[PDB]
């Protein structure tokens, strides 16, 4: 696999495909 | 976090991953 630049709506997408079935967490700083 | 990683820098899947259920 190759690194990533995600930002935004876009790594939720990449945590959709990693995560699958197994579904995940998105956790920004506040 | 890794949120802010993957926008400012970069990240790989397997450090995704660990946000995985
Ligand atoms: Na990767
Ligand atoms: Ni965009």
């Amino acid at each position: 696999f190759v690194n990533q630049h995600l930002c935004g709506s876009h790594l939720v997408e990449a945590l959709y495909l990693v995560c699958g079935e197994r579904g995940f967490f998105y956790t920004p700083k506040t | 976090g890794i949120v802010e990683q993957c926008c400012t820098s970069i990240c790989s899947l397997y450090q995704l991953e660990n946000y995985c259920n």
